[PDB]
C-alpha cells in the first residue's frame, strides 16, 4: 500500500467496489418471476405488453415504477432438477394453466405437484392463473367435467366446475407458509398486471412480517 | 421505612431487566462476530439499539435511586439530566422502530436509503440531546420529593424540580410519550388498512395469512404502549412499585427472548 | 436379429466384469494399512474475498497461483488477486445465469457459460483498458456445465445435451464431438498432459476420452446417483469423483476399476466439488451440509473439516503449486484456507 | 432405427473390451510411490511456518 503499483492496484480495487455497490443497489429493485406451466397455456402472453427482449427466455415489462422480470424456462429440454436451483431467488412462481384443454390437464397437475413440493421452492408463493375461461364455459356445456376428472360428481355448471378445478389445484399445497394466489383470466379481454402487482406486494409484505418474528 | 421498600424493589426489578438486556447485547456481539452477512442487516441494529437504550435507562435509574438525596445540587442536576436523556432515548427508539415497520409494511418497494442506520441512530441519539439541552437551559432539574398523601418523604429522587409550574415536565415527558404513541398508532393503522385492502384485491379474502399476523402485531404493540402509559401516568407510590418492577422485568425478558428466537435458527 | 445382439452385448459386459474381477487381487486398504496416517489437519481462513452479491457457482485458480476467477448469478465475473484481496477485474456478464468459469493456462483469456447455451471467451490482455467479448461459442443444445482450456486457442466444454465438444476459439466451430453418454455431462477434468480427459454425467458413469482421436477409451460405473464432481490424480493415472450418494470413489485408468470408496454414516449430502492436493495425499470434497471435508486419499479416514460457510459450498480448487484451497459458496463469500 | 445405435454400441463395446489391464497391486503400489515421493513438497500436507506462506 506504499509503492506506486500497489497504490494503483488499490485505486482499481476501490473503483470496482464502487461500481459493484452501484449495480447491487440498481439490480435489487427488480422483481424476479419464474414462469412455469404446461405449453399452449398462453404463457407467452400472460401480460399484453411484455417487450420480450434455445435457453431461458426473458421478458421485462414495467408497471407503476417497478421492473418485473419474467423468465420462461420452457425450451431448456434438460434435467430440470439439475438447474432449477438457479431460480431459488425468485419472489413468486407464475403458473399459467389452459382450462379449455383436457389432455394437458393431468400433465399440468403433475407439474404443479412436482413444483409446489420441491425442496428449493418450499416457501416460494405461487400466482396460479387459469387462462381461457370463456372457451371453458363454452366447452363445459357440450363435454362435462367427468372425462377429465372422473371422481367429480357435483353440479355441471361453469362456476362449480371452475371452483372444483381450482380446489383440485390448490389441494397440492401440503406446506403451510405458502399461499396460492389463484385467479381466472378470461385471456381475451383482461388486463392482469394489477393481479401480479397485488400478489407480489402481499408476498413481499408477508416476507418482511415474517422477518420481524410474526408467525 | 417505605424508602427501604421502594428502593429495594425498584433496584431488584431494574437489575433483572439489566441482566436480560446484557444477555441480548452479548448475544448480538456474538452473532455479529461469528456470522457473516449479519453486518448488513439493519433490523437487528435497531433492536439492539433499543435494547441498549433500555439498558442505559435502567442503569441511570439505579444510579439515581441508590444515591438519592446525597451529593451537591448541581451534581444530581446532571444526574437527572442524564436520566431524562435516557428516558427520551427509549421513547425515540420505540418511535424509530415503528417507522421501520412503516418502511417494511406500508411502502414496500424501493426502500433503500444510503447510511440508513447512521441516520436512524443520529435521530434516536440526538433528538433527546436537543430536548435535554433545552430543558436544562431553563434550570428545571433538581430534587423531586414523593409524599404519598402523607406529606412524608416516601422516596427522595431528583427528577424535575417542583417550582409551582410543571410545564417542562409535562411538555418534555408526557408530551413526548403521547407524540411517539400517536406516531406508532398512526403507522399501525396504516399497516392494518393496507393489509385489509390487499386482502380484497388478491381475491384471498379470509384465508390470507397477513390478516392474522397484523392482528397479532397490533395486539402486542398496543399492549407495549398501554403498559408504558400506565407506568408514566400513574404516580410511583406504595402498592404500585411491584407492578412497575414486574412490567420492567417483562419488558426486558420479552426483548431478550424475541431477539434470541428471531436470530438463532 | 435385435435380441441376439442384446445377448451378445450382455455376454460382452459379463466378460468385462469377470476380467475386472480377475485383475483384482488385493484391496487398496489391504496394501496401505501399514502406512502411518496423517495427524489432525486444521486449516485457517487466511483471506475472505467479499464483493459478490448473489450465489457463487464456479471459481478457478490461475496457473501463476495468484489470481483466481469467480462467477456468480449476479452477472459479475470477478478476477481477484488472492494475495491482497484486490479485485483486478469485474466483467459484466451478458447472461446472469452462469454455472462455470475457466482461466486459461496463459492467464490471457477467461471463459464463462451457463443456461444460455453459449461459452463466451473474454479477452484480458487488450491494448486499451477493456475486456471485450472475443468470440461466443454456440453449438450446443443444452446448458454448459463445465469448460477447460487446453491452450489459449482450444477449449473443451461439456453440456447438458449429453455431448462434450472440443472447440477452436479462433474459428468458432467444433473441431470434434465427444458423444456416447446417456445422461447429460455434468463435469469434466483435464489430464496433466492435456491429452486425455474424463467426464461425469447423470447416468452415473465416468468415461475417459481421447482428445486427438475423439473416441471414448474406457468407462467406469460404481456410483448410484448423479456425478457432480471429477478430478484427475496429479500423475494422470487415476481420478476421484463425487456423487449425490454422499460418497466419493477413486478410479484407476490401468486396473480399470474402482480402487476405494469414501463414505461416512454422518454424511448423506451430495458432493458438490472435489480436488486433490499437490502430492495427491489429500482429497478435498465440498458437500451440501455447508462443510468441506478433507479426506485421507490413501486411508479413507476423515482427516479434517473446514466448516466456515453458512450456505452450500459450490466450488473448490487447490492452488496449482499446492499452497492454498479456495472454497466458494452460495452465501457469496470465497475463503482462502491454508 | 435403433439398430444403427445398436451396431455403434456393440462396436464401441468390443473396441473397449480388448485392452490391456494390470493388477490392482501394482496400481496401489504406484499410488503409494507417488504419494511418498512428493510428500516433502506438499504445503497443505505438512504445514509451513508463517515466514514462507504468502497467505500469512
Ligand atoms: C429536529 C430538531 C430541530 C428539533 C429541536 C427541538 C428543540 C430545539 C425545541 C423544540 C421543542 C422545544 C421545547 C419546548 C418547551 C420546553 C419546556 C421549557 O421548560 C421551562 O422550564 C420553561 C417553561 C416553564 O418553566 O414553565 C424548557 C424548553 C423546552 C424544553 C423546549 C426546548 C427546546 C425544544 C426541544
Ligand atoms: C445530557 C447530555 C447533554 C449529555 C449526555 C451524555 C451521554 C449520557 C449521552 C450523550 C451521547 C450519548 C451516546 C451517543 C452515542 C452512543 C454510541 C451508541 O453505540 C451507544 C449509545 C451511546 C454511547 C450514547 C450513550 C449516551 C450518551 C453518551
Ligand atoms: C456530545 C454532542 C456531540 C451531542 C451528542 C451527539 C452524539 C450523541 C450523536 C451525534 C452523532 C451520532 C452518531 C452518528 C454516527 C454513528 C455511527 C453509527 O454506526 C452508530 C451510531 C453513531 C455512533 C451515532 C451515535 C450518536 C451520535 C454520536
Ligand atoms: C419503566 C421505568 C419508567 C419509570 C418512570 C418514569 C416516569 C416517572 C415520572 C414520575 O412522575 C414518577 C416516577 C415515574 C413514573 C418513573 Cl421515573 C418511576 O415510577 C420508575 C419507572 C416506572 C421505571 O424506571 C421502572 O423501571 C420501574 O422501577
Ligand atoms: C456502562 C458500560 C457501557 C454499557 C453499554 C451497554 C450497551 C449500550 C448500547 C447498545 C448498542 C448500541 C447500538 C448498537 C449499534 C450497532 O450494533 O452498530
Ligand atoms: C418522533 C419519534 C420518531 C421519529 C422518527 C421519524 C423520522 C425518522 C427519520 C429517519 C430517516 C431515515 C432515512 C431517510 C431517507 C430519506 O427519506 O431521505
Ligand atoms: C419489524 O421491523 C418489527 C416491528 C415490531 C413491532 C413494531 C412496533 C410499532 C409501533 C411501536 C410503538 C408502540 C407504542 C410506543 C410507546 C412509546
Amino acid at each position: 500500500t506504499l509503492s506506486a503499483e500497489e497504490r494503483a492496484a488499490l485505486e482499481r480495487s476501490k473503483a470496482i467496489e464502487k461500481n459493484l455497490k452501484e449495480d447491487g443497489i440498481s439490480a435489487a429493485k427488480d422483481v424476479k418471476l419464474l414462469l412455469l406451466g404446461a405449453d399452449n397455456s398462453g404463457k407467452s402472453t400472460i401480460v399484453k405488453q411484455m417487450k420480450i427482449i434455445t435457453g431461458i427466455v426473458e421478458t421485462h415489462f414495467t408497471f407503476k415504477n417497478l421492473h418485473f422480470r419474467l423468465f420462461d424456462v420452457g425450451g431448456q429440454r434438460s434435467e430440470r432438477k439439475k438447474w432449477i436451483h438457479c431460480f431459488e431467488d425468485v419472489t413468486a412462481i407464475i403458473f399459467c394453466v389452459d382450462l379449455s384443454d383436457y389432455n394437458r390437464m393431468h400433465e399440468s397437475l403433475m407439474l404443479f405437484d412436482s413444483i409446489c413440493n420441491n425442496k428449493f421452492f418450499i416457501d416460494t408463493s405461487i400466482i396460479l392463473f387459469l387462462n381461457k375461461k370463456d372457451l371453458f364455459g363454452e366447452k363445459i356445456k357440450k363435454s362435462p367435467l367427468t372425462i377429465c376428472f372422473p371422481e367429480y360428481t357435483g353440479p355441471n355448471t361453469y362456476e362449480d366446475a371452475a371452483a372444483y378445478i381450482q380446489a383440485q389445484f390448490e389441494s397440492k399445497n401440503r406446506s403451510p407458509n405458502k399461499e396460492i394466489y389463484c385467479h381466472m383470466t378470461c385471456a381475451t379481454d383482461t388486463n392482469n398486471a394489477q393481479v401480479i402487482f397485488d400478489a407480489v406486494t402481499d408476498i413481499i409484505i408477508a416476507n418482511n412480517l415474517r422477518g420481524c418474528g410474526l408467525y | 421505612s417505605t424508602v427501604h421498600i421502594l428502593t429495594r424493589i425498584s433496584q431488584a426489578g431494574c437489575g433483572v431487566s439489566m441482566i436480560f438486556l446484557a444477555f441480548t447485547i452479548i448475544l448480538y456481539a456474538f452473532l455479529r462476530l461469528s456470522r457473516e452477512r449479519f453486518k448488513s442487516e439493519d433490523a437487528p441494529k435497531i433492536h439492539v439499539a433499543l435494547g441498549g437504550s433500555l439498558f442505559l435507562l435502567n442503569l441511570a435509574f439505579l444510579v439515581n435511586v441508590g444515591s438519592g438525596s446525597k451529593g451537591s445540587d448541581a451534581a444530581c442536576w446532571a444526574r437527572g439530566a442524564v436520566f431524562h436523556y435516557f428516558l427520551l432515548c427509549a421513547f425515540t427508539w420505540m418511535g424509530l422502530e415503528a417507522f421501520h415497520l412503516y418502511l417494511l409494511a406500508v411502502r414496500v418497494f424501493n426502500t433503500y436509503f444510503g447510511h440508513y442506520f447512521l441516520k436512524l441512530s443520529l435521530v434516536g441519539w440526538g433528538l433527546p440531546a436537543l430536548m435535554v439541552i433545552g430543558t436544562g437551559s431553563a434550570n428545571s432539574y433538581g430534587l423531586y420529593t414523593i409524599r404519598d398523601r402523607e406529606n412524608r418523604t416516601s422516596l427522595e429522587l431528583c427528577w424535575f424540580r417542583e417550582g409551582t409550574t410543571m410545564y417542562a415536565l409535562y411538555i418534555t415527558v408526557h408530551g413526548y410519550f403521547l407524540i411517539t404513541f400517536l406516531f406508532g398508532m398512526v403507522v399501525l393503522a396504516l399497516v392494518v388498512w393496507k393489509i385489509f385492502t390487499l386482502s380484497r384485491a388478491t381475491a384471498v379474502k379470509e384465508r390470507g395469512k397477513n390478516r392474522k399476523k397484523v392482528l397479532t402485531l397490533l395486539g402486542l404493540s398496543s399492549l407495549v404502549g398501554v403498559t408504558w402509559g400506565l407506568a408514566i401516568f400513574t404516580p410511583l407510590g406504595l402498592s404500585t412499585v411491584y407492578i412497575f418492577a414486574l412490567f420492567n422485568s417483562l419488558q426486558g425478558v420479552f426483548i431478550c427472548c424475541w431477539f434470541t428466537i428471531l436470530y438463532l435458527p | 436379429e435385435l435380441d441376439q445382439l442384446r445377448q451378445e452385448a450382455e455376454q460382452l459386459k459379463n466378460q468385462i466384469r469377470d476380467a475386472r474381477k480377475a485383475c483384482a487381487d488385493a484391496t487398496l486398504s489391504q496394501i496401505t494399512n501399514n502406512i502411518d496416517p496423517v495427524g489432525r489437519i486444521q486449516m485457517r481462513t487466511r483471506r475472505t474475498l467479499r464483493g459478490h452479491l448473489a450465489k457463487i457457482y464456479a471459481m478457478h485458480w490461475g496457473t501463476d497461483s495468484r489470481l483466481l476467477v469467480s462467477a456468480s448469478q449476479d452477472g459479475k465475473l470477478i478476477i481477484w488477486d488472492s494475495y491482497t484481496t484486490n479485485k483486478v477485474h469485474a466483467i459484466p456478464l451478458r447472461s446472469s445465469w452462469v454455472m462455470t468459469c475457466a482461466y486459461a493456462p496463459s492467464g490471457n483469456y477467461v471463459a464463462c457459460g451457463g443456461l444460455d447455451n453459449i461459452c463466451s471467451i473474454y479477452n484480458l490482455k487488450t491494448r486499451e483498458g477493456n475486456v471485450r467479448v472475443s468470440r461466443e461459442l454456440a453449438g450446443h443444445t443444452g446448458y454448459l456445465s463445465c469448460c477447460r482450456f487446453l491452450d489459449d486457442n482450444q477449449i473443451v466444454t461439456s453440456s447438458g445435451d449429453t455431448t462434450c465438444a472440443l472447440w477452436d476459439i479462433e474459428t468458432g466451430q467444433q473441431t470434434t464431438t465427444f458423444t456416447g453418454h446417456t445422461g447429460d455431462v455434468m463435469s469434466l477434468s483435464l489430464a496433466p498432459d492435456t491429452r486425455l480427459f474424463v467426464s461425469g454425467a447423470c447416468d452415473a458413469s465416468a468415461k475417459l476420452w481421447d482428445v486427438r482421436e475423439g473416441m471414448c477409451r474406457q468407462t467406469f460405473t460404481g456410483h448410484e446417483s448423479d456425478i457432480n464432481a471429477i478430478c484427475f490424480f496429479p500423475n494422470g493415472n487415476a481420478f476421484a469423483t463425487g456423487s449425490d450418494d454422499a460418497t466419493c470413489r477413486l478410479f484407476d485408468l490401468r486396473a480399470d476399476q474402482e480402487l476405494m470408496t469414501y463414505s461416512h454414516d454422518n454424511i448423506i449430502c451430495g458432493i458438490t466439488s472435489v480436488s486433490f492436493s499437490k502430492s495427491g495425499r489429500l482429497l478435498l470434497a465440498g458437500y451440501d451440509d455447508f462443510n468441506c471435508n478433507v479426506w485421507d486419499a490413501l486411508k479413507a479416514d476423515r482427516a479434517g473439516v473446514l466448516a466456515g460457510h453458512d450456505n452450500r459450498v459450490s466450488c473448490l480448487g487447490v492452488t496449482d503449486d499446492g499452497m492454498a484451497v479456495a472454497t466458494g459458496s452460495w452465501d457469496s463469500f470465497l475463503k482462502i484456507w491454508n | 432405427a435403433s439398430i444403427a445405435q445398436a451396431r455403434k454400441l456393440v462396436e464401441q463395446l468390443k473396441m473397449e473390451a480388448n485392452i490391456d489391464r494390470i493388477k490392482v497391486s501394482k496400481a496401489a503400489a504406484d499410488l503409494m510411490a507417488y504419494c511418498e515421493a512428493h510428500a516433502k513438497e506438499d504445503p497443505l500436507l505438512t504445514p509451513v511456518p508463517a515466514s514462507e506462506n504468502p497467505f500469512r
